[PDB]
């Protein structure tokens, strides 16, 4: 039977008998992580004898 | 006549550089259409608002 009104936006849906709820609980979570590392090492040595 | 030289040079040029650059962020949203949720929660690094 059913035929209770269920809507999402302007569209209307027939809920199956088995379903207690299907509901547009709408959420969004975003995560950005960026890790840049640099190291450099330089060693010049000179030795001169005359 | 006699002559004698001893001559020496020693040079050390050490150097180093480092850089740490770290960026983080987390938009979060509840409510609104899932397309607008995704379109806004995506972090534009030039405008985090």
């Amino acid at each position: 039977g059913g035929c209770s009104p269920h809507y999402i936006l302007n569209t209307r849906f027939r809920k199956p008998y088995n379903v207690e709820s299907y509901t547009p609980q709408t959420q969004g979570k975003y995560e950005f992580i960026l890790k840049e590392y640099e190291s450099y090492s330089d060693f010049e040595r000179n030795v001169t004898e005359k | 006549s006699s002559h004698g030289c001893k001559e020496l040079e020693n040079a050390l040029k050490a150097a180093s550089g480092t850089q740490n650059n770290v960026l983080r962020g987390e938009p979060f949203i509840r409510g609104g259409g899932a397309g607008f949720i995704s379109g806004l929660s995506y972090l534009e690094l030039d405008n985090p608002a």
